């Protein structure tokens, strides 16, 4: 799954037969591990 | 996909459904997935 995003080490705990997290709207932030944040973006 | 999950819960009910809420994660998965009509359990008989 292609996309651009700052990653990011992760405090969250992953089992052994999940390779990939998702937030609500099916988000992800988080992938086998590492989490993905975007980065910066806002309005000028 | 055949997927078995395996969970433990530790209680003193002597022979009752297990009360609360229990939640179980695949021990492992099995890629060949076949279908099964009907199934049967083995019990390990102890003798003296």
């Amino acid at each position: 799954l292609t996309g651009t995003g700052v990653l990011t080490e992760s405090n969250k705990k992953f089992l052994p037969f999940q390779q990939f997290g998702r937030d609500i709207a099916d988000t992800t932030d988080a992938v086998r591990i590492l989490d993905i944040t975007p980065c910066s973006f806002g309005g000028v | 996909y055949f997927k078995i999950y395996s969970k433990h819960t530790p209680i003193n009910l002597v022979r009752d459904l297990p009360q609360g809420f229990s939640a179980l994660e695949p021990l492992v998965d099995l890629p060949i997935g076949i279908n099964i009509t009907r199934f049967q359990t083995l019990l390990a008989l102890h003798r003296s």
